[PDB]
DNA sequence: ACCGTCATGATCATATTATTACGCCAGACAGGG
DNA sequence: CCCTGTCTGGCGTCCTCTCACCTATGATCATGACGGT
RNA sequence: UUUGAUUUGGUGAGAGG
């Protein structure tokens, strides 16, 4: 793909590939033009370590370079390490349906529900808007629907309150260490643009109200809503799964 | 006496100790390091004189031709500052260079050349910098950051404990050159010593001193003593020197002069070492079991046979003794090698060694640095002379000569750049004595070994790089061509240096962009000590001791304010008053203790010679002579506090504020702070962000004038006088007659900086603070800043603040605010944002940015003009459209008829598809500056020459007010000279104003004075004429730009950021928070007199979080706001100047012995009534770092004002209206917006657009992105049994593409269901194994 | 530093006082923003370990287990058996502390009830099962893991208790560091355990192995201390005693290995020559 | 330990999603391993239901069913 | 004003060299009593 | 031949936000401006 | 024999928690 401007921001696995085609060319027109043992003996060589530096880069001596001094990523660089398909497209992926917010205090919530602003809200439920409206009949096309959530009409917040009301959300604060780490709430929309998060719950979070920051995200399917209410509801994680000891304990 | 801004508001100064050195310019390592660099040195050192001295002459490979230096000079820039940051272009100065080629003869170089030439030849661009120490690389202002690295030199490490497990420590001697090969002396735990080159292969390391041309012989002659045999008649007897012998246990019984002096089976005693050099015992008698394996020193050569009897370094046995006995030999040299005095360390490492000539050594060497090839003796002695000994590969500078000889206890501090064979062998001699146990290693972190690197030496090294690469081309071209036919510059080519200094400025890991939203951001930023970047350590690897303050930071490097995060005490800032050395280490201002009293002499210390001498600590009480009250001081020695007595001391602080940084000396009450607390606080006021109307801080440390003039942000006047005409634009002083040049008549005109752009989109003004009429001194504030007021430093704003729990919504940190504060403005941030838009160049045609546009209706035309641009002040939402650009069709349908172009319209019929490129939305604002740039030859639109048409008008008006506002000067300069000497009160103004020469007025100084300033006059004619046709044409012309692009729009919104509950304040001290709700004014908690408090704090944070100064610093505020308070009383109640003299007075003296002693009986009744407009919010009091108020002295200032002694009053409540129990903290907190809004964090997503390679949603919020729900969260949700949320979080939701177009389907028809599939990416993963040899399937 | 800090922070601080205070807390902010590399990759390696183990049968039907005692380390009792004992399922009947009484069944969960009634009978220790001893093929039955912590009840089928165990030891990796004789203390009954003693000429009993145990058995049943004893150490009581709080029970010497016997006679220098095998240093400021 | 026995495993899965993927990946490779999934990772690398949680109800049912 | 000469920009394959300064901790390898 | 220094590889925390910066060249047909007739 | 809106990649530096 080309960034912007005019020019080809090219991957380091072409200049790998482009390398082992053109000695594999001149390979073929040496054997070809019959020329001696130690033109193709070298020739041969850089062949195979053209291969050996496709497939693992630098397990050989020193590996090469193309722009400018640092080493370029080889198949065996885009399976390994922190920065593979294991470790960073597989174990953990990036998630539709998601928000990310900094917290605030709100401690006139009931420790089930978690307050939620409303830009985010009618980000996140934009399907369910959808849905929800093509029911009623106000609309006919999708593009309708797409135009009034755009505009945000008057008729659109009811419809708000109408699919927020008994589906849960999975907040999450950015250093998980354990499962209380992950707790389902439900929405209490906010005028505001911060999360409002009971207080209690904090203590399980480790998380102040210093400039800290969670993300939320929505159980799309029903089994995942059933999920976030009986088994990741912040009303059944009054114990920390470490001890016996309460984790609700008033901070 | 006070400067006329300093009578506006004098700020109250607390504070005993009388200052004695004042804080010096602030940014003197930028711009002493860089005018150092860029200047005409002559003598050789230093600058871009020392690289073009030891690069040059470049001679020829054998040709006999030779390319000399002869000096170099830059112009002027072609662009000045202000027009350099609206381009785009570098701000660099040309480098021309005056180079000479010469060719000699044959037979005879040294002969006549035949013919010289020497010409100006161009060569790179250095980058200059600007007045406020920054560069300007691409348009955006950067800043090179000074490195602290290792000091060139010998160093003499100990690899204590881990090595071998058994405890047995080594010690390694690094030779650090300054640009060449490393040298690694070390041992091994068999005792052998052992040199490496650059952390190569290993060798034993007398490999080396035989490569310096040394026999065995004078090897041991060099290394050991002698141990003298003579064999004299009876048992081969020794001549015996005792102190050898301290501890020996001899193994027979020493006799002598008949008389037993020495036991068998005993050692020998000190006092058995005084007998027998008393007695001057000499020969003494050994057994023939001494000699079993004393180790002989040279060779013995049998006369007869020719033959070797005994080789050199070997132990010598009976049959050995029995040759060279019968041979003729009575003198035997042998070596004392002992278990704790002498080890044989030298004779083992000789044992090792294979080699035996000078030849071997060098073959050796060479097989090591380059392996597996032939050797050649002319080879070897080439590579050895260029490793060490050569002035091209090998250079210490004169601070690794230094280090080199200090460390060395040498006297002379000045040699060579190369090393020598005394240097070598002092080496190991030092090494050799650390291991014997006498002498002691060198730690790393002690700052006599830190060196601090600026941007002139860096700009040097990168310099002299793009040099050794053009001296390798300019080596092949000189000696392969015709000569004489070529100038240089046919050689040499521009592209090296100036690609080197331009990655070097441009992007290197020390070059930085300039954290710039604070005046104090800026002036703590370019003060910086980073560990990092090339040469130094990594953040990821290392480690444990250089995270940590050494005992010699103090006074050097600010212990308090460095990042927390990955990288603590790397990031280092360097203090207020620490200079820099001649060499680059650290230096710190004392003050020389005579005997008995202190001197107030300054005097600069190193960190090494802070060691030797005994310094007083800074607040140790004298009484007004010098003489130390006490009888014990607290000081500190070697690294070491202690408490010595009063006449011992050799030196004393200068003031107490020089241990900290000008980041952490602006926090009043430091000295109340836990340390952790004032980090955070330090860096956080380094993060504030710029308010509307700045205010001022009530409680200050008077620090802030220096961080507000000693930056470069407010508009210091030059040179004093009257002001002519103040403007919101520009700043007319008339210079006074007493500080005036007699030519070039001079008023000085101050364009000031409105509202534009900084680096962190906050908004830069300039305000003028000085009225009409006023008079200005030298070294004064015309214009303040960005958050600056009168030449002050006001951050965030000062409120009033009660410490109490308020009904949970101040639960953690949280802060709850009243919505007074929202209602008077005063948080109320200004942003701008750029906004560009390209017209770029591809295939069917170029682009359009005109308005006739498909797609589109009036709604969105309304708000662009007749040519696509939005206009200037058109005030638009989030998803308009400011630049119409189409060409947006791609290929939705191919076109039937090949290319069909001319036949149903005139060029096409929209393509396929067309839609002119909207924008998005989330922000609002106003657009307040459009720049529009065309490439040269492209068609200007109607509005792009409106804007040159508009700036034509506006350089015209400018140049042309220049000329009238200097003429005007000239003209009052005339009437000034004939005041006197032939004056004409009425003819003066009968004639026109243009012949004020031709009066009557003889041959004088004043006739002479006209003529010269005819000559102004006739200079600044000519000039406007030649500057205005120059204006033109840069207003005229194109400018360069990228390939292929039409022409650039560029558009300013300016957002209005008020506050709301998200965003982030935080005082001076760590308290930080997230402001949590923002009540109305009735809820507030109220006093017995009616006024709300503003912001109501959480008390809990102060107990644990210890920072107990914020409570002394609300408590002092109150008094200085209830000082404010009776001000106002006594000034709206229409008072005389009498009693507010009486009680500004009382207000001003109110102390212990202080420094500030001010009398309003020199202010003459107009100027205190304007002092206290000035005062009537409140007054301004000063508390300096360490001696700061103390407590008696807030309470005694609590009692001038009414307030109750003990800071607190009771409040009441605004919901219930009833009276809180227990009465609490109200006061002032002077509190600070941070730039971690909550409408820039906050980001949400149902379905946007996805990644190419891995279909997953993009990363970040302006690609409208996703939040990772990474591993650990897949952990936690594996911990509960939720097993559908987790798959519907990695497969439907994320990645499978039918899947979630079924799922879209089904949620907008009402079915909660999904049809899961297969992550894409696991089919990514099966590619990538699959395209090795490996065979990855799906069975069944 | 051998010069302290004597003011507070309501007297104010002078400046080498805050300087050697911003030693002590630079090496506190660099341990903790180096600590949490190693707790997060110590996480990892943890959950990484356990990944695989799911609670998958209800009993694996065994009656082997670990011996849950309270841990004493040689000060007062440090962890009781309540905090060790409770919610986990018991490996064969416990016996009542009196004879033969079946005081809990073989297979029940240890709660708070049955707790109490363990802490009035002052039970010694429970043979309990532990999830090491467990029988079953890939997973961990639902007795042998024990009570859910954060449910009251018995672990369910199937839920992962590799995850949330190795959450929950490497979850607190932040809070941790990263960088002569026997005095009693109580009132009690002496026992010994591991010993093999004899009865010198004075009458303190001496023992004849190293690795004694000396435990400190209370008037109800229950172990209260427990030290170890060296080879060769005087101890001034005996086996089954009772002892007054305080009094001094054991005495060695470390610096001298005590090389004593069991009977009594005449001693010989059995291949003991001076010149070769012992050496003779007559001592110099005593003469013996 | 820890790491040597997570990267001795019978699922060559679970030991290249940890460390070292390379000698993982040749070992299972040489040796023709196969692996039957029966675990948390290698379920989440494949994309399915965990066999702990509310799938080890599915999870009996797919191994009832073979 | 038309014709011829110097100058200057498109498209296109050719294939890799003159710094060092982590800290364990397993795991494999030549050396030697 | 069983200990043994020595060398080589392989780890080293999650989440987020802002900004700037991105290979040289060696060779030639054909277009394009300059001067003589 | 004629229905379609679709895509912004590595490297290095700095800040928040
Ligand atoms: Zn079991």
């Amino acid at each position: 793909v080309p960034l912007d401007g005019g020019r080809f921001a090219t991957s380091d696995l072409n200049d790998l590939y482009r390398r082992v085609i053109n000695r594999n060319n001149r390979l073929k027109r040496l054997l070809d033009l019959a020329a001696p043992d130690i033109i193709v003996r070298n020739e041969k060589r850089m062949l195979q370590e053209a291969v050996d530096a496709l497939l693992d880069n630098g397990r050989r001596g020193r590996a090469i370079t193309g722009s400018n001094k640092r080493p370029l990523k080889s198949l065996a660089d885009m399976i390994k390490g922190k920065q593979g398909r294991f470790r960073q497209n597989l174990l953990g992926k990036r998630v539709d349906y998601s928000g990310r917010s900094v917290i605030t205090v709100g401690p006139y919530l009931r420790l089930h529900q978690c307050g939620l602003p409303k830009k985010m809200a009618l980000e996140l439920f934009k399907p369910f808007i959808y849905g929800k409206l093509e029911l009623r009949g106000l609309a006919t096309t999708i593009k309708a629907a797409k135009k009034m959530v755009e505009r945000e009409e008057a008729v659109v917040w009811d419809i708000l309150d109408e699919v927020i009301r008994e589906h849960p959300v999975l907040l999450n604060r950015a250093p998980t260490l354990h499962r209380l780490g992950i707790q389902a709430f439900e929405p209490v929309l906010i005028e505001g643009k911060a999360i409002q998060l009971h207080p209690l719950v904090c203590a399980a979070y480790n998380a102040d109200f210093d400039g800290d920051q969670m993300a939320v995200h929505v159980p799309l399917t029903l089994e995942a809503q059933l999920e976030a209410r009986a088994l990741m509801m912040s009303t059944n994680n009054i114990l920390s799964p470490a001890n016996g000891e309460p984790i609700i304990v008033p901070s | 006496v006070y400067s006329y801004t300093e009578k506006k508001r004098i700020r109250k100064d607390f504070g005993k100790r009388p200052q004695v050195l004042d804080v010096p310019y602030l940014l003197s390592i930028q711009l002493d390091s860089f005018q150092k660099f860029i200047e005409q040195d002559p003598e050789g050192q230093y600058g871009l004189e020392a690289a073009f001295r030891s690069v040059f002459p470049i001679q020829s490979y054998s040709g006999n031709s030779e390319l000399q230096y002869v000096s170099y000079r830059l112009g002027e820039p072609v662009f000045d500052v202000q027009e350099c940051q609206i381009r785009g272009v570098t701000y660099s100065a040309p480098l021309r260079v005056k180079l000479r080629l010469v060719i000699y003869e044959r037979e005879a170089p040294e002969g006549t050349v035949k013919d010289i030439k020497e010409q100006e030849v161009y060569m790179g661009e250095i980058p200059l910098m600007t007045d406020n120490g920054t560069f300007v690389i691409n348009g955006t202002e950067r800043v090179i950051v000074s490195q602290l690295h290792r000091s060139p030199g010998v160093f003499f490490d100990s690899d204590k404990g881990k090595t071998h497990s058994s405890g047995k420590v080594l010690y390694n001697a690094r030779i650090i050159p300054y640009r060449g090969s490393w040298l690694d002396f070390e041992f091994d735990p068999k005792d052998n010593l052992f040199v490496r080159i650059d952390r190569r292969r290993k060798l034993p390391a007398t490999i080396i001193l035989r490569a310096l041309n040394y026999t065995t012989e004078q090897i041991l002659d060099l290394f050991f003593e002698k141990v003298i045999f003579e064999i004299r008649d009876n048992k081969l007897q020794m001549e015996l020197v005792p102190e050898r012998l301290r501890g020996e246990t001899a193994s027979f019984d020493i006799e002598a002069n008949g008389k037993v002096y020495v036991e068998k089976g005993r050692r020998i005693t000190a006092r058995h070492i005084r007998q027998l050099e008393k007695d001057d015992v000499k020969l003494i008698e050994v057994p023939v079991e001494y000699i079993a394996g004393k180790v002989v020193a040279k060779d013995y050569i049998d006369e007869s046979t020719g033959e070797l009897i005994c080789a050199a370094n070997m132990e010598l046995s009976l049959d050995l003794l029995a040759k060279l006995s019968q041979s003729g030999h009575k003198r035997i040299e042998t070596l004392f090698t002992n278990d704790l005095d002498h080890g044989p360390y030298i004779s083992e490492t000789l044992r090792v060694d294979p080699t035996n000539d000078r030849l071997s050594a060098l073959v050796e060497i060479y097989r090591m640095m380059r392996p597996g090839e032939p050797p050649t003796r002319e080879a070897a002695e080439s590579l050895f002379e260029n490793l060490f000994f050569s002035e091209d590969r090998y250079d210490l500078s004169a601070v690794g000569r230094m280090k080199f000889n200090r460390s060395l206890l040498r006297e002379e501090i000045e040699g060579s750049g190369i090393l020598s064979k005394d240097d070598i062998i002092d080496v190991m001699k030092k090494l050799i004595d650390i291991r014997n146990g006498k002498g002691e290693v060198d730690d790393i972190d002690h700052l006599g070994n830190r060196r601090i690197r600026s941007v002139g030496e860096m700009a040097e090294n990168q310099f002299r790089v793009g040099l050794v690469r053009v001296e390798r081309a300019v080596k092949e071209r000189l000696s392969l061509g015709d000569l004489d036919t070529l100038m240089p510059q046919d050689m040499i080519n521009a592209k090296p240096i100036s690609a080197a200094v331009k990655e070097f400025f441009g992007s290197s890991q020390l070059s930085q962009f300039m954290d710039q939203n604070n005046p104090l951001s800026e002036i703590t930023h370019k003060r910086r000590i980073s560990a990092l970047g090339p040469g130094g350590l990594t953040r990821e690897r290392a480690g444990f001791e250089v995270r940590d303050v050494h005992p010699t930071h103090y006074g050097r490097v600010c212990p308090i304010e460095t990042p927390e995060g990955p990288n603590i005490g790397l990031i280092n800032s360097l203090s207020v008053y620490a200079q820099t050395n001649e060499y680059g280490f650290l230096e710190t201002p004392y003050r020389k203790v005579t005997d008995g009293v202190v001197t107030d002499e300054i005097h600069y210390l190193s960190a090494i010679e802070e060691g030797n001498y005994v310094i007083a600590q800074a607040n140790s009480n004298l009484d007004e002579e010098g003489h130390f009250v006490e009888d014990l001081v607290t000081c500190r020695s070697k690294g070491e506090s202690s408490l010595f007595s009063r006449d011992q001391v050799d030196y004393m602080d200068v003031s107490t504020q020089q241990v900290v940084s000008v980041g952490a000396s602006l926090i009043p009450f430091l000295e109340h702070d836990d340390a952790n607390r004032a980090l955070m606080g330090a860096n956080m006021q380094r993060q504030a962000v710029p308010t509307l109307r700045a205010d001022k801080p009530l409680v200050g440390t008077g620090m802030e004038r220096a961080v507000a003039v000693d930056s470069g942000v407010t508009a210091v006047a030059k040179r004093g006088g009257v002001v002519q005409y103040v403007d919101a634009s520009r700043i007319v002083i008339k210079v006074n007659e007493d500080e005036m040049y007699p030519g070039e008549a001079g008023i000085d005109i101050y364009n000031l900086t409105k509202y534009t752009r900084s680096n962190q989109n906050t908004c830069i003004n300039q305000m003028p603070c000085v009225s009409l009429g006023e008079p200005v001194e030298r070294g004064d504030v015309l214009a303040d800043g960005p958050s600056t007021d009168l030449g002050e430093l006001a951050l965030g704003q000062n409120m009033r603040v009660a410490f109490m729990p308020w009904n949970g919504y101040n639960f953690e940190d949280s802060i709850l605010v009243s919505e007074r504060v929202v209602q008077e403005d005063r948080f109320t941030t200004i942003h701008i944002q750029e906004l560009a838009c390209v017209s770029r160049d591809t295939k069917l045609g170029p682009e359009e940015i005109t308005a006739d546009i498909p797609n589109v209706g009036e709604a969105a035309l309304s708000k662009l003009d007749e040519s696509g641009i939005v206009y200037i002040g058109a005030e638009v939402t989030g998803g308009d459209i400011l630049v119409g650009k189409v060409t947006p069709k791609g290929e939705t349908q191919l076109t039937p008829e090949e290319k069909l172009l001319r036949a149903i319209f005139g060029e096409k019929a929209s393509d396929v598809k067309d839609s002119s490129l909207r924008v998005p939305n989330g922000v609002s604002g106003t657009v307040i500056d459009v720049q529009v740039f065309t490439r040269d030859g492209v068609e200007k639109d109607k509005r792009a020459l409106e804007i040159e048409e508009m700036q034509l008008k506006q350089a015209k008006k400018d140049l042309s007010e220049e000329l009238q506002i200097l003429e005007a000067g000239l003209f009052s300069r005339i009437r000034a000279v004939l005041v006197a000497g032939g004056v004409e009160a009425e003819k003066l103004d009968k004639l026109p104003r243009d012949r004020w020469l031709e009066l009557g007025l003889t041959d004088e100084e004043k006739q002479n004075q006209l003529e010269q300033l005819a000559e102004q006059y006739d200079e600044l004619k000519h000039e406007f004429e030649k500057k205005l046709e120059a204006k033109r044409r840069k207003i005229t012309q194109g400018d360069d730009l990228a390939p292929g692009v039409l022409k650039i729009v560029k558009v300013y919104l300016a957002v209005k950021r008020r506050i709301q509950p998200g965003d982030k304040m935080a005082g001076r001290h760590g308290n930080k928070g997230v402001i949590s709700k923002i009540n109305p004014i009735e809820d507030m908690p109220y006093d017995e007199n009616g006024t709300p408090v503003d912001i109501v704090l959480n008390p809990l944070g102060v107990p644990s979080r210890m920072n107990i100064g914020q409570i002394l610093e609300t408590h002092l505020g109150m008094a200085a706001k209830g000082i404010g308070d009776k001000i106002n009383a006594m000034l709206k109640q229409q008072q005389e100047v009498a009693k507010l003299r009486e009680f500004i007075q009382r207000a001003y003296d109110l102390g212990a012995d202080v420094r500030q002693k001010v009398d309003l009986s020199t202010f003459s009744d107009e100027e205190v009534m304007r002092l206290a407009e000035n005062l009537r919010k409140g007054m301004p009091i000063a508390t300096p770092v360490f001696d700061g108020a103390k407590e008696a002295e807030i309470k005694e200032l609590l009692k001038l004002g009414d307030l109750p002694t003990s800071g607190q009053i009771r409040l009441y409540d605004g919901r219930t209206g009833e009276q809180f129990e227990r009465p609490v903290t109200v006061g002032y907190m002077y509190m600070l917006k941070l730039n971690h809004l909550v409408d820039d964090k906050m980001h949400a997503r149902s379905t946007g657009s996805y990644s190419l390679v891995t279909q997953q949603p993009l990363g970040g919020k302006a690609q409208f992105g996703g939040q990772r729900f990474g591993e650990m969260e897949v952990w936690a949700l594996e911990a509960y049994g939720a097993a559908y949320t987790l798959q519907e979080m990695l497969t439907v939701k994320s990645d499978d593409v039918n899947g979630r177009t079924k799922m879209y389907k089904n949620i907008v028809d009402g079915n909660h269901q999904m049809e899961p599939g297969m992550p894409e990416s696991f089919n990514v993963l099966l590619k990538e194994i699959r395209s090795l040899g490996i065979n990855i399937e799906l069975e069944d | 530093i051998e010069t302290p800090i004597t003011a507070n922070f309501r007297e104010g601080l002078n400046v080498l006082q805050y300087f050697i205070s911003t030693h002590g807390a630079r090496k506190g902010l660099a341990d903790t923003a180096l600590k949490t590399a190693n707790s997060g990759y110590l996480t990892r390696r943890l959950v990484d370990v356990a990944q695989d183990l799911v609670v998958t049968e209800d009993d694996c039907g065994t009656h082997e287990g670990i011996m849950m005692t309270p841990v004493i380390e040689g000060g007062d009792v440090k962890e009781p058996l309540r905090d060790r004992v409770l919610g986990r399922v018991t490996a064969e009947d416990v016996l009542k502390p009196g004879t033969a009484d079946i005081l809990v069944p073989r297979n029940t969960l240890l709660h708070e009830q049955w707790c109490d009634l363990l802490e009035e009978n002052s039970v010694d220790a429970v043979k309990v099962r532990s999830v090491v001893s467990c029988d079953t093929d890939f997973g961990v039955c639902a007795h042998c893991y024990g009570r859910d912590l954060a449910r009251g009840h018995i672990i369910n089928k199937g839920e992962a208790i590799g995850v949330i165990a190795a959450q929950s030891i490497g979850e607190p990796g932040t809070q941790l560091t990263m960088r002569s004789s026997i005095q009693v203390k109580n009132k009690g009954s002496i026992k010994l355990s591991n010993v093999k003693s004899v009865v010198n000429s004075s009458g303190k009993l001496v023992i004849t192995s190293r690795n004694t145990e000396l435990k400190l058995i209370d008037e109800f049943g229950r172990t209260k201390e427990s030290y170890k004893v060296p080879y060769g150490a005087v101890l001034a009581k005996g086996d089954g005693e009772q002892v007054a709080g305080g009094e001094t029970v054991a005495n060695w010497d470390p610096h001298t290995m005590p090389v004593i016997t069991e009977v009594s006679g005449f001693v010989r220098f059995t291949d003991m020559i001076d010149g070769q095998t012992i050496t003779r240093q007559t001592d110099e400021l005593t003469g013996l | 330990g820890i790491t040597k026995a997570s990267l001795a495993t019978e699922s060559f899965i679970s030991a290249a999603s940890f460390q070292e993927t390379t000698r993982v990946l040749t070992e299972a490779a040489v040796a023709g391993k196969r692996d039957e999934l029966r675990g948390l990772k290698e379920n989440v690398i494949v994309g399915r239901l965990i066999p702990a949680g509310t799938g080890y109800a599915y999870h009996q049912d797919r191994m009832r069913r073979r």
